[PDB]
RNA sequence: AGCCGGUAGCGGGCGUGGAUCCCUGGAUGUCCGAAUGGGGGAACCCGGCCGGCGGGAACGCCGGUCACCGCGCGCGCGGGGGGAACCUGGGGAACUGAAACAUCUCAGUACCCAGAGGAGAGGAAAGAGAAAUCGACUCCCUGAGUAGCGGCGAGCGA
RNA sequence: UGGUUCGUGGAGCCAUGGGGGAAUCUGGGCGGACCACCGCCUAAGGCUAAGUACUCCGGGUGACCGAUAGCGCACCAGUAC
RNA sequence: GUAGGGAAACCGAGUCCGAACAGGGCGCAGCGGCCGCAAAGUCCGCGGCCGUGGACCCGAAACCGGGCGAGCUAGCCCUGGCCAGGGUGAAGCUGGGGUGAGACCCAGUGGAGGCCCGAACCGGUGGGGGAUGCAAACCCCUCGGAUGAGCUGGGGCUAGGAGUGAAAAGCUAACCGAGCCCGGAGAUAGCUGGUUCUCCCCGAAAUGACUUUAGGGUCAGCCUCAGGCG
RNA sequence: CGUAGGGUUAGGCGGGACCUAAGGUGAAGCCGAAAGGCGUAGCCGAAGGGCAGCCGGUUAAUAUUCCGGCCCUUCCCGCAG
RNA sequence: UGGUGUUGGCUCUUGGUCGCGCCUGCGUAGGAUAGGUGGGAGCCUGUGAACCCCCGCCUCCGGGUGGGGGGGAGGCGCCGGUGAAAUACCACCCUGGCGCGGCUGGGGGCCUAACCCUCGGAUGGGGGGACAGCGCUUGGCGGGCAGUUUGACUGGGGCGGU
RNA sequence: GGGCCUGACUGCGAGGCCUGCAAGCCGAGCAGGGGCGAAAGCCGGGCCUAGUGAACCGGUGGUCCCGUGUGGAAGGGCCAU
């Protein structure tokens, strides 16, 4: 009897994925625990309306990122900063990148992406990765510059 | 031993018929009919409780018209089932049929 | 143009201003009965609710209403029981016949039960069966005691 | 197992209690095992007058009875008993 | 009906068996001077007899189906009632005796028991009577039980291949080895009985063969009528 | 016996407007081709439980019923505690 | 009482079957232990050779085959001995065996959730448990019951005889 | 007693015996292909009379007659047992 699993069970199958057992065990133990639902033509395409819906909202991802991959990668963000020599006297942080990005060159971005653990302490040319979903990681040209 | 709720399926009555001899196409003489008395075949009846809409619903259905049974159950997905007594969710569970 | 049934009598009345009487419709219609407020040993008993009557609160009477089941969005429509045979469906004998008897016959008859109606069933080809053909179903005539079936017996019979 | 003329017969067809268990016309069922050829027909939803049956009832008519007959009852009979 | 023969294919005044052109089986056929007339055959009436049906009529013992009965009787269940009087005198108890203590013995008290005698009540042993009875089971005398497995009122349940039975195949509404009613049904009866005006002519058989046949049948024999032959 | 006329008087007697017994019926529930079979509660079901009237007089015919004497029960309303 | 439906889970164990690794194959003759038909006039070695010895396995008593180490580059065929077929190498398959898997047949054990029982509690707990019950089907036992049968002649019938 | 042999024939069959039926019995002659005999001829089991069993149902060999729209097949018929 085929049936639509709805987790992943040990030895039997993937959540989602079409199996056959015995009638019993589909209807004495899968069932009625909601472990399966019976693969119907009905909800077959219920199924597949899943597979569906759920690949286009994520090659919608991946295709909004490489937009947003194309505005970065084509640009430089200068940021002026307070500096002596070399050492930074503040820091610029991922925030200040964010809150950086947005007045210049109007892109809005999500700091808590960005990828920098400690706050940029020096000067310099930085090329900072964005992740804004895996497999499509934007690198970014930050210039830090003085006065 | 009674009617199947889905099928409608009854108990029938059946001959049964005694015979001896070897059968004509094996060579014999034929088959002579030692017998003959009246029986009765039922339904493969069986009990199955299912689960609609937070109560328990049982049928007496043959073993034949089991999964019929489950899809009366993914058609009632659709139907105002809540609140209802098991008296009525077995009715709406036949009424579509 | 007589009349107050059969039914005379007693004692009283009615009708050409149309009686009696015949037809149609309406009104009234105790109690029991599917009987259905509840109970019950049918024609009896005993209640709830609303309204009325009596001096009426206790008591009683009057009118209305209150069973169960099905269906539909507490309220509606429906159901129940009956009918001489006739009909369909669900069950279904035996004597008898076979000059015994078991297959077979009697017979899907008698009968039980459910349902139906003035009829019931069937009915618009997943037909027939050889006609290069016919064209729903029902019913009568014929085909035909044919074809066949059958302890290839008795018989059965398209 | 039943139905049919068919009582297991070469036993098809129609129905179905049990088990298994499809396809959507290039699909399917039938023409008496079966196979091929050639034809016929569209199953698994429902309804449908009329022609047919009967006679509680009403009328008409008898080479039907005439009170032991004719209905069990011509009469206060499904009564008396 | 006009064509038959063959299991059939098939052939046809023939056909089948066969190698046969053999032989055999089964088949094939009007009067007068064209018409009458007689005729295949067929239709209808009428009569005899046969088949089917209850089939000349009356009659079982039985079998089956559906109901109706436990107001009789059998058993059980519920709830009530009844059993005069007398007799016997278990256990226990108490006192006395006894013993180391006891067993146990004796008296008194006691009031047990499918105990005894005997009415009501329940029975029905032997005899007599009765025998178209007073009575479809009674009467007289006698006799059994009578605190028990006792009797009994009322209210209930169990039924026909079923009940109930301290068991007799007993009883289940005055006949139970399978109740009663209605139905199948006009069962069937190779058996018994019965079968209705008159006259006239003829006129048997009771044998043979075969038969789950022997007092029943089929054929033959014997009777009768019609046609024909002579 | 025939005809006719008359005769049966209840809050307390018996039954019901109370209760349950076997048993019957039977919401819930279960079972059976149909008919129907069962079924805890509940209901019905008495000669068992319960519940208040004795004595005398009177009629041709009824009397714990009518009457007389002396008693008693329940229900309703009201008063007081 | 077998099969099967209602009837499911995990495991162990034997059986059967394919998938795959594979390994196994003994005459006269002939290197030696020749499974068979093709492909075959070459493959092989830093995917380290001729061979030294420790390890299982296969031993028809020759060995064969698998590791490991040393050493670390040559070895077998084509030819001919040779037999019915004769050799390095590459496929298809044959024998039999083993291991991982399919897929199933039995068996043993365990599980729980169908199903059954039960528990003032019940979308639950407890017990039994895929058994039992029940449906279809197979064979069997079966006067508990049912329908019947159980001949005739005959100095009556029976018995005997026929 | 011996020699050669298979007539212990196939296809028929005038005419009869017996006889309730159904059976039982005897059979010359014609044809086919034979055996023996020089031949005339005999030969269709056995000196004779008992040594047997109707139908139905089925087996086997042959036949190639039927074959359920058609060709086949299933299954029948016929001859023999
Ligand atoms: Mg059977
Ligand atoms: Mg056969
Ligand atoms: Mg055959
Ligand atoms: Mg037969
Ligand atoms: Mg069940
Ligand atoms: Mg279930
Ligand atoms: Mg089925
Ligand atoms: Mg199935
Ligand atoms: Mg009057
Ligand atoms: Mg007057
Ligand atoms: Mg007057
Ligand atoms: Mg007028
Ligand atoms: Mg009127
Ligand atoms: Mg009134
Ligand atoms: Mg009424
Ligand atoms: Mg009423
Ligand atoms: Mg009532
Ligand atoms: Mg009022
Ligand atoms: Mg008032
Ligand atoms: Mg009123
Ligand atoms: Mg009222
Ligand atoms: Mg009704
Ligand atoms: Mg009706
Ligand atoms: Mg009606
Ligand atoms: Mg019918
Ligand atoms: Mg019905
Ligand atoms: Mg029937
Ligand atoms: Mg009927
Ligand atoms: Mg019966
Ligand atoms: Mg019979
Ligand atoms: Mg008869
Ligand atoms: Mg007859
Ligand atoms: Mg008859
Ligand atoms: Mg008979
Ligand atoms: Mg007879
Ligand atoms: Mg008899
Ligand atoms: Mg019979
Ligand atoms: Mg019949
Ligand atoms: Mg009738
Ligand atoms: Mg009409
Ligand atoms: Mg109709
Ligand atoms: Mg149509
Ligand atoms: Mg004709
Ligand atoms: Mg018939
Ligand atoms: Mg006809
Ligand atoms: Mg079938
Ligand atoms: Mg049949
Ligand atoms: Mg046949
Ligand atoms: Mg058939
Ligand atoms: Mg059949
Ligand atoms: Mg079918
Ligand atoms: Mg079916
Ligand atoms: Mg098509
Ligand atoms: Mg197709
Ligand atoms: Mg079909
Ligand atoms: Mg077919
Ligand atoms: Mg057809
Ligand atoms: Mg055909
Ligand atoms: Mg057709
Ligand atoms: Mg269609
Ligand atoms: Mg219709
Ligand atoms: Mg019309
Ligand atoms: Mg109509
Ligand atoms: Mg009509
Ligand atoms: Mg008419
Ligand atoms: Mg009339
Ligand atoms: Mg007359
Ligand atoms: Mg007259
Ligand atoms: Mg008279
Ligand atoms: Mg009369
Ligand atoms: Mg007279
Ligand atoms: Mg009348
Ligand atoms: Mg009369
Ligand atoms: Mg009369
Ligand atoms: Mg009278
Ligand atoms: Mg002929
Ligand atoms: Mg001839
Ligand atoms: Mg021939
Ligand atoms: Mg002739
Ligand atoms: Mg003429
Ligand atoms: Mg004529
Ligand atoms: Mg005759
Ligand atoms: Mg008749
Ligand atoms: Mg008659
Ligand atoms: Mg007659
Ligand atoms: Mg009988
Ligand atoms: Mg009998
Ligand atoms: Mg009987
Ligand atoms: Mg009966
Ligand atoms: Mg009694
Ligand atoms: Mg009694
Ligand atoms: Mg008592
Ligand atoms: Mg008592
Ligand atoms: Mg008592
Ligand atoms: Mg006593
Ligand atoms: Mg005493
Ligand atoms: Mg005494
Ligand atoms: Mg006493
Ligand atoms: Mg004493
Ligand atoms: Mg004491
Ligand atoms: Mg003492
Ligand atoms: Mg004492
Ligand atoms: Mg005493
Ligand atoms: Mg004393
Ligand atoms: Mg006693
Ligand atoms: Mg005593
Ligand atoms: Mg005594
Ligand atoms: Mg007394
Ligand atoms: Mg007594
Ligand atoms: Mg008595
Ligand atoms: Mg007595
Ligand atoms: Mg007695
Ligand atoms: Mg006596
Ligand atoms: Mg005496
Ligand atoms: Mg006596
Ligand atoms: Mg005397
Ligand atoms: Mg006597
Ligand atoms: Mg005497
Ligand atoms: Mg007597
Ligand atoms: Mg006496
Ligand atoms: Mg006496
Ligand atoms: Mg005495
Ligand atoms: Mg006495
Ligand atoms: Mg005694
Ligand atoms: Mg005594
Ligand atoms: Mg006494
Ligand atoms: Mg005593
Ligand atoms: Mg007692
Ligand atoms: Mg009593
Ligand atoms: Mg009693
Ligand atoms: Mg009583
Ligand atoms: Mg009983
Ligand atoms: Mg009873
Ligand atoms: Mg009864
Ligand atoms: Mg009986
Ligand atoms: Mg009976
Ligand atoms: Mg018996
Ligand atoms: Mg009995
Ligand atoms: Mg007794
Ligand atoms: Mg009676
Ligand atoms: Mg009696
Ligand atoms: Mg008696
Ligand atoms: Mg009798
Ligand atoms: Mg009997
Ligand atoms: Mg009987
Ligand atoms: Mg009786
Ligand atoms: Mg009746
Ligand atoms: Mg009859
Ligand atoms: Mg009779
Ligand atoms: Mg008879
Ligand atoms: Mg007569
Ligand atoms: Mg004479
Ligand atoms: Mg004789
Ligand atoms: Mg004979
Ligand atoms: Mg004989
Ligand atoms: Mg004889
Ligand atoms: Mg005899
Ligand atoms: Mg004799
Ligand atoms: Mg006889
Ligand atoms: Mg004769
Ligand atoms: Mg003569
Ligand atoms: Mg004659
Ligand atoms: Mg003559
Ligand atoms: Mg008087
Ligand atoms: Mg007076
Ligand atoms: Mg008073
Ligand atoms: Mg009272
Ligand atoms: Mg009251
Ligand atoms: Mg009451
Ligand atoms: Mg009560
Ligand atoms: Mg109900
Ligand atoms: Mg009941
Ligand atoms: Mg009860
Ligand atoms: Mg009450
Ligand atoms: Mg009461
Ligand atoms: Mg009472
Ligand atoms: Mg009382
Ligand atoms: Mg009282
Ligand atoms: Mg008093
Ligand atoms: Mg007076
Ligand atoms: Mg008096
Ligand atoms: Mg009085
Ligand atoms: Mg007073
Ligand atoms: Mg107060
Ligand atoms: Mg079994
Ligand atoms: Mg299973
Ligand atoms: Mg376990
Ligand atoms: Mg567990
Ligand atoms: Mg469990
Ligand atoms: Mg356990
Ligand atoms: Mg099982
Ligand atoms: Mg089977
Ligand atoms: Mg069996
Ligand atoms: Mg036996
Ligand atoms: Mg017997
Ligand atoms: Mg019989
Ligand atoms: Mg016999
Ligand atoms: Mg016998
Ligand atoms: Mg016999
Ligand atoms: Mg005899
Ligand atoms: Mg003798
Ligand atoms: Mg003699
Ligand atoms: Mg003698
Ligand atoms: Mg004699
Ligand atoms: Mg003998
Ligand atoms: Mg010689
Ligand atoms: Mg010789
Ligand atoms: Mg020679
Ligand atoms: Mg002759
Ligand atoms: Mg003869
Ligand atoms: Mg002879
Ligand atoms: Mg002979
Ligand atoms: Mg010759
Ligand atoms: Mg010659
Ligand atoms: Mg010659
Ligand atoms: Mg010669
Ligand atoms: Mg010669
Ligand atoms: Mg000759
Ligand atoms: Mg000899
Ligand atoms: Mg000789
Ligand atoms: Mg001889
Ligand atoms: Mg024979
Ligand atoms: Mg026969
Ligand atoms: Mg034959
Ligand atoms: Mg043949
Ligand atoms: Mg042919
Ligand atoms: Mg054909
Ligand atoms: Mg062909
Ligand atoms: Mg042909
Ligand atoms: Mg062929
Ligand atoms: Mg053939
Ligand atoms: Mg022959």
């Amino acid at each position: 009897m085929k049936v639509i699993l709805l987790e992943p069970l040990e030895n039997l199958g993937d959540v989602g994925q079409v199996v056959d057992v015995k009638p019993g065990y589909a209807r004495n133990y899968l069932l009625p625990r909601g472990l399966a639902v019976l693969a119907t033509e009905s909800n077959l395409k219920a199924l597949e309306a899943r597979i569906r819906a759920q690949a286009k909202r994520l090659a919608e991802r991946k295709a909004e990122a490489e937009r947003l991959k194309e505005i970065l990668e084509n640009l430089t963000l200068t940021i002026p900063v307070r500096a002596g020599e070399t050492k930074i006297y503040g820091s610029v942080t991922a925030k200040d990148i964010a809150e950086a990005l947005s007045r210049q060159h109007g892109v809005t971005i999500d700091p808590k992406r960005l990828a920098l653990e400690k706050p940029i302490k020096e000067l310099g040319e930085y090329v900072l990765t964005y992740k804004p979903h895996p497999e499509v990681p934007i690198q970014l040209k930050v210039s830090v510059v003085a006065q | 031993s009674k009617v199947c709720e889905i099928s409608g399926k009854r108990p029938i009555v059946a001959n049964s018929i005694q015979r001896r001899g070897k059968a004509k196409r094996e060579g014999g003489v034929g088959k002579k009919t030692t017998g003959i008395s009246k029986r009765r075949q039922y339904p493969n009846l069986q009990k199955v409780r299912v689960r609609v809409a937070g109560q328990e619903i049982t049928f007496r259905v043959a073993a034949s018209h089991i999964p019929k049974v489950y899809e009366l159950v993914e058609r009632a997905k659709g139907l105002k089932l809540e609140g209802l007594s098991p008296k009525e969710i077995k009715k709406e569970l036949l009424k579509l049929l």
